């Protein structure tokens, strides 16, 4: 049942139920933003029609226009070596400050691209309207390592164990770095120093066992989002911080959610259905990506829901903030936020401001 | 409590005749401008001000001064800074003698 | 406007298209601020003190449980160039005198 | 709070001080769990949530028009009108408000 | 845009010719980069210290294995003349005072 | 797993796994002029036709 201590524990069919009735609602706005970008790239209702035996050219300008705002938009983030800069607020501070703005910056400068990402951001920003952001934490594991040893003690002390084990309490004291790669050994050995007298030598053994899982990854991570895919409370007003649900549906496979720890009953999915043939569905990348597919029941594609939100778990009539995931019609995660800060893993920003209302407007929405 | 836990500093008593001020403060928009302003006055009047004693005071502008460059612990570091004088009172003393 | 007649009458045009780009720049900025914030509070707690020695190669700084994302110690800003440039240049300056 | 127009009523006789006005009038949107969390009210068992459907004519004007056709069909978060009055009143028969 | 009717008039058309250059310049930058960074990680491993030596003329500097490709201690960027010249200049600078 | 398989006409020739030092594909892919959601860009001379 995935939460048996749940008095009141949505259903299915709520989910699905709430889900309908907001769509109602955000089908307006996105036609909306369809409408405009038909009109950058002249296609569909952009395209004007004209008789034959006469000309049909048609110049652009709204992409004329975001042209030249694209780079004087996304350069001020990208001219500096890097983005953020953190100072202290109190003389208590500066150095969790530093430690923390070196992490931070050193995060974003490597393990994301920051490139796309900034392109992406200021693209969407300026030809939609809004922006929504993602935020999310990866950590992948399980790849096992083997072949520990074993190392016997020795109470042999002598003068160049004093040396190296001083010169290794040096390294440890002022490169904590570099310590780990110092050798086992000597290493074992030289907190076994203080561990009673210089006596300790620590003579190598041998042995061997299979444990000891590495992290292969640990970081966040950050999409941007598709505008078709997102669905949010529209009572909100324009707050986003009242809001009491979002909705998203994206792609994924049956081997990357297994790969992904956070999931149960993987084994009940039926992997030869959906066939990404769905009304609501994930909106491919475009027309002809929908033919595509891997029959391999390990690489097929499927959809999934995710729904975060607040919730009257108990009858005890307080919200608590949820998060639920499915696929097909079998619940696959039922969990309370686990993020430091219980809110929704997500940002929105309105490009030009309407009166309450989330979503802004285009650059070229005038320009018709 | 948790107006320390922001401040760091000993909590500062209230008045309880009057609490949105109207008697001691005096609330005005910041604009850079005007803190520049500050600093340069600040700056240029340190920099020639006199041989006034009280030289606790000197410490305490240039604490000032970093502050609002926004380096608190070299703040706080220069205005509890206590100067030391050296051995050549010895040399006074003598020339007495 | 005024695309060249004087030099005078040509800074007022750009001056007024940067002064529009500046709001749209605001706003963008403060939506990577805000992406920045939860980026520190998950770093907060997910990742582990030794993770974070192998990087900065100092001793590992303890956390505070009250506040995770800051709020009460961090101040958090785009950094860009000349800013860098002013602060070397206060810092040269305010060591020579 | 900044507020939307259509939902707040001034006494009109205070001619234009704000300083006199006798009393004001704020219609807003909210729900039976939002009251219960926010300690500050009571009877909050005598409501019957199953009334208003949030079509009444003065009521909260909603944010747009396909708005009007959203709920939520939980009673816990099904949304109400609320109305407030700040002002003054002879709360005894002194004749002082 | 104003090919010539005063000095400034037509500074603003190449800085902003310039400006959108820099976006494109951006982009393929980062692709050296990547492709510099991968470069790294296969000299990490198929590479012999006496190769190594043989053009460095200096004691091997042993390998970290935790990173082969950076990513915790290397800063990899575009070279260029102005840069180094800066380089240069802070360095006789910063040596005289 | 990251596997690298090699093939002519209907022999095969190479299979194994990944031999680079970071298990990833060798190659790298630069977009000129971004599109919404997709790896190729646009040439510049697009839209002169």
């Amino acid at each position: 049942r995935l939460q048996p201590e749940w008095s009141n524990a949505p259903s299915l069919a709520q989910l699905k139920q709430d889900y309908q009735e907001a769509k109602q609602v955000t089908d307006e706005k996105i036609t909306q933003i369809n409408r405009w970008l038909d009109y950058m790239h002249v296609r569909g209702e952009g395209k004007p029609k004209t008789e034959k035996g006469k000309s049909a050219v048609q110049p652009p300008t709204i992409r004329k226009q975001a042209e030249w705002r694209y780079s004087s938009l996304s350069e001020p983030f990208l001219s500096s070596p890097n983005i953020f800069e953190v100072n202290p607020v109190t003389w208590e501070d500066a150095e969790s400050a530093r430690q923390n703005g070196l992490v931070l910056n050193q995060q974003f400068n490597t393990k994301l691209n920051k490139q796309r990402f900034i392109d992406e951001y200021v693209r969407a920003g300026v030809d939609e309207g809004t922006i929504i952001v993602k935020v999310g934490w990866n950590y992948q594991s399980r790849t096992v390592k083997e072949q520990v040893v074993t190392y016997e003690m020795m109470p042999d002390s002598s003068e160049e164990l004093a040396q190296i084990y001083q010169t290794a309490a040096q390294i440890r004291e002022e490169s904590p770095s570099e310590y780990p790669e110092i050798p086992e050994d000597v290493r074992l050995g030289l907190e076994e120093t203080e561990a009673n007298g210089i006596q300790v030598r620590a003579v190598p053994v041998g042995s061997e066992e299979e444990e000891r899982e590495e992290t292969v990854e640990n970081h966040p991570t950050v999409q941007v989002c598709d505008y078709n895919n997102i669905v949010i409370d529209p009572s909100c007003g324009s707050d986003f911080s009242k809001a009491k649900f979002l909705i998203e549906t994206f792609e994924s496979s049956y081997a990357e959610l297994k790969a992904d720890g956070r999931y149960k009953n993987l084994d009940k999915i039926q992997v030869e259905g959906q066939n990404l043939l769905s009304e609501p569905d994930y909106t491919g990348p475009s027309e002809g990506v929908r033919n595509f597919d891997f029959q391999d029941k390990s690489r097929k594609r499927l959809v999934v829901h995710e729904y975060w939100g607040y919730y009257d778990i108990h009858g005890d009539g307080v919200l608590h903030p949820i998060v639920a995931t499915w696929v097909g019609a079998v619940m696959i995660r039922m969990e309370e936020n686990p993020f430091p800060d219980k809110k929704i893993p997500y940002v929105v920003v309105s490009y030009i401001p309407r009166k309450r209302d989330l979503y802004g407007e285009s650059d070229g929405a005038l320009l018709i | 409590v948790e107006v320390v836990r922001i401040t760091n500093e000993h909590f500062v008593d209230i008045r309880r005749d009057d609490l949105a001020g109207n008697f001691d403060l005096k609330l005005d928009i910041s604009t850079a401008e005007e803190d520049n302003a500050k600093v340069n006055d600040l700056t240029f009047m340190l920099q020639t001000m006199g041989p006034n004693m009280d030289p606790m005071m000197a410490q305490q502008i240039m604490g000032q001064i970093m502050e609002l460059k926004k380096m608190p612990d070299f703040a706080k570091r220069i205005r509890e800074f206590q100067p030391q004088p050296d051995p050549i009172a010895q040399q006074k003393a003598q020339l007495e003698l | 406007a005024a695309l060249g007649d004087t030099a005078t009458a040509v800074r007022g045009a750009l001056d007024a298209a940067s002064k529009r780009e500046l709001g749209i720049l605001r706003r963008l900025s403060a939506g990577i601020i805000e992406i920045g914030r939860k980026i520190i509070a998950m770093n907060a707690e997910f990742l582990d003190d030794v993770e974070v020695v192998r990087i900065t190669n100092e001793h590992f700084v303890d956390i505070r449980r009250d506040d995770l994302a800051g709020n009460f110690d961090l101040k958090l800003d785009i950094s860009t160039a000349e800013e860098d440039n002013a602060k070397v240049n206060d810092l040269t300056f305010m060591l020579q005198t």
